[PDB]
């Protein structure tokens, strides 16, 4: 269990360090999202390959939130995870701070509206990547499926990316409050802030539910279950 | 007489409430006071995989029939000797470390006999690797 | 079977969504298309991890038609696929529009011909890229086949992202007539719209054919199964 | 062993009407490297995927060479491969021709060498952009070998992607004598042609050696082969 | 291990001679960076789909640094894998300089550390990125886990791309001190170099540590089993 | 007396040659005739997984092992039944195309019964949808 929380505190660091690091510049736009796109897509895909089988790779409290409220995991675990990620999101914003140029620093990739685009607009925007995000999450962990689905780890990365090609150009893409928190904190700028608390976890909490529950097949979210009580019986 | 006060607190550990039943309620409480919220539905799923009623309503004998018998079907003793008979390759009263890895990869899970060996030496008595009646029954019985 | 309705309607609007909402601007081209080809792509592997299980995720008319005429689906579930798809873009659409600034909005990314392509030749470019398309997706879905497929949402949707970067600047790539209807009807602009429900639904009926009626090996497979036979004596 | 003909061709065509298509236009390299290169790439995982379970997916004479001197089809199958391939090619280049608007036509992205560079450079360019790409195929079409390959399809699209990434400014990679050849005879432009060929079949030719053969670790090229015996006994 | 070794040694050869090749040039990094990086990436992908069953694909003494520590192989393979693989860099390197025009060679994109980046901080950067990646390597080659891997190929190389997408602003992403020796020795040019040596071997000793000097789970694991022991009574 | 007849020219067809013997060299002839070159190594291979010499010279009467005892011991036609009976679930003398699925698919290729298919009726006798003892020879013996 502790195994899974320093998994979530080094994979937050290094999704967060990595990510905001690629993203560290400007552009209009064009191949700017493209390659930011896909850092966070291949940090993420990267990440879930090296410790999705220890602690799920949630790096990602949102995420979290939607297998706590989906009922995957206990309050517990999730407090735990939420815990380490910030603290791990804040560490590698830390590292990449020091380890880069200022001038390049910026405002360390922080989360960002577009001025023609409404906080309501925004967090709309906001819950519809991190919907679309959490239902590829739960669809591909999916244990009642697929002998198809290749790396759930590319999947899941590669679906972080649409939501960035897709996003950046309304609110930078938080899709990740741990992701957004980080170069907050550390900039000491929360504006608009709200935002990427409220979507992703809005988006996490939709995404959970359209999606839900390990019903009716059932089977192995039985059987995953009668080992949890016989471990505490 | 020894195990008729086992097999009284080993479900009186359970009811605290006094009603001479272990439902799907209660195993939804023990799990809120641990800190959990499961989904409540998949309580039922996994107690009528064995529950002899259908109930959901596991009384004081019929938790002995779910942890001893393990069906619906009166006295399975000698059908949770033949479900050992299903993972030995010999039937001599006793499922090896090895027996249990032999069957579970036989459905493709390639694992280790590392993360067996934690779910034997939980409980094992006479130490030997493998795992007899008694035994069994007392490693889903710990008291 | 109104699961997957549910699937096909939410995989539709996110479709149409994310990859309406990632071609918002303008370019010549250049990484524009590669941008653009990526976030559909991305869009459907995403989609087709998320509901392939529960739907087939078709999220397109002329996929669904595909599957018609490939006598795979009843023809009651294909209409209401498709109009569980149609009424799923023109959804997306609007939820995109709702949360895009204006001026950025365009046209909605309403798939275009280009002005040296004649109607008949940007007909004939939509029917090989829905061809190819769909061609890729028999044949992964194809239970008789592979175990070294990988992801075959992967597989799906970069043959999507192919389309693209050879196709829009031909047609913008259609490939999908609800992709192109919801863009459509809301910009009340229907000017050359036939090249887009033709081109993919005859690609569409030339891969299912292609496929299919090719007809199948047989004898060499036969020979290769003879050979594990022997394998095992 | 027609259906694969068949499966050769139309793959062919495809492949060739696809990678020429996105080729059409100029750069002096950056986005249009990345986006052709990845075009040619994903035509190819696409067609390997679409046709791989029934004809190997060679769409290369070059790769059809490889399997010859690797002795793994008949040189019946290999000379009919080739001449699939040859009028798949052309006609993919044909019909490509044919819905393209003139202008941007160019000369149909006829491989060419960089003027700095020499024909014998090229030429052992174009061998170790086919050496690594046989080898990719050789290895990844093992029977021998992984369950944690994925998709051999991208794997070996991938490949070819990476070909392009690094040949295009050399030659505009070729290696593929059916690709190059079909812009060749459609724009009666044979200059440096030979490179072309010559390349590809030595690479192809180094890559099925460099890996070869069939055994270590053996078993199934023997099962594979005793029912070429049965089916001819 | 002698195929092995050889392995290792072409691996190598085809891993710089693609990598640098294709980063012959400039930029201020843009497209740039995202051509590199995924050439890189899927140079590394295709490799070890090529060699990674004949010798794990190390084409890395950082990596190889990391198997070792690891106690996963003798100090006698190690060492000659290490030699194997500086030898290819450097005929890699040295085909590469051969085949291309100068001009283009530049310093045969020699690693090299950004102005404003100290050689301490370089020195970390270069530890964080060659730890990602070791890790993703650890976990990916891991026999203990996943059916849901997809390719480790893939995983691998995008990890590769990963960090040069990061990385290159800062040092032009070493990641392998054999890829930084190879460009180093032929230009005589050993400027900074100790970076590239001490990064990846602290960044590939961390990652080993990181992994299995974590130490291992039990308890939920063993849970897990006796679910599907339960799942099958 | 017509199976020795039979088992004349369903070798006379191989050893045109006269010496009495198949070798792994009228292997390649055979093949490169029908315009192929295969490997030569993989003729060894094949012919020793049965050669009872471990020659890779398959004699007038060995050629006879070969196909009707399918080992290196000498009267294998019982082992061909207990072969037959490792692929069946009965052992009636006759295997099911459906048991030969059961027993390819146990190894996890989830194929077809139409690719088997292809390979019962290329000579079934009795047209019955099982293969015989006699049935399975002559569907390695066609003449
Ligand atoms: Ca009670
Ligand atoms: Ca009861
Ligand atoms: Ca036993
Ligand atoms: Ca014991
Ligand atoms: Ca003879
Ligand atoms: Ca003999
Ligand atoms: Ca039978
Ligand atoms: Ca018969």
């Amino acid at each position: 269990f502790w195994r899974a929380i320093c998994a979530e505190f080094f994979a937050s660091l290094f999704y967060v360090f990595f990510g905001l690091g690629a993203s560290l510049r400007w552009a209009p736009g064009p191949l700017h999202v493209l390659q930011v796109a896909l850092a966070f897509g291949l940090a993420l895909a990267t990440l879930v390959q090296a410790v999705g089988h220890i602690s799920g790779a949630h790096v990602n409290p949102a995420v979290t939130f939607a297998f706590l409220v989906g009922s995957q995991m206990s309050l517990l675990r999730a407090i735990c995870y939420m815990v380490a990620q910030l603290l791990g999101a804040v560490a590698g914003a830390a590292v990449l701070y020091s380890v880069t140029p200022p001038a390049v620093r910026g405002n360390l990739a922080l989360n960002t509206l577009h001025p023609g685009v409404s906080v309501g607009q925004a967090t709309i925007v906001e819950i519809f990547l991190t919907l679309q995000f959490v239902l590829c999450i739960f669809a591909t962990y999916d244990e009642r499926r697929n002998g198809r689905l290749g790396s759930v780890a590319l999947a899941v990365g590669f679906s972080l990316t649409l939501g960035h090609l897709f996003g950046m150009y309304y609110t930078g893409a938080g899709m990740n409050p741990a992701r957004s928190f980080a170069p907050a904190i550390l900039t000491r700028n929360f504006t608009n802030h709200w935002v990427y608390w409220v979507g992703p976890v809005i988006g996490a909490g939709l995404g959970s539910l359209l999606y839900d529950f390990l019903l009716f097949p059932r089977l192995k979210s039985v059987s995953e279950r009668l080992s949890i009580l016989k471990g505490s019986r | 007489e020894e195990q008729i006060a086992e097999f009284k607190e080993a479900f009186s550990l359970f009811d605290k409430d006094g009603d001479g039943t272990i439902t799907t309620k209660e195993l939804g409480t023990v799990m809120r006071s641990l800190g959990q919220n499961p989904t409540e539905a998949e309580l039922q799923d996994m107690i009528n995989e064995v529950d002899a009623d259908g109930n959901g309503t596991i009384d004081f004998p019929e938790f002995l029939t779910m942890m001893a018998r393990k069906m619906k079907d009166t006295d399975s003793e000698e059908e949770i000797r033949e479900a050992f008979r299903v993972f030995d390759k010999d039937g001599n009263g006793y499922i090896s470390a090895a027996e249990l890895r032999h069957v579970m990869t036989n459905l493709g899970e390639k694992l280790t006999d590392e993360e067996v060996d934690e779910m034997i030496r939980e409980a094992d008595i006479d130490g030997d690797g493998q795992v007899n009646y008694e035994e069994f029954v007392q490693m889903m019985t710990a008291k």
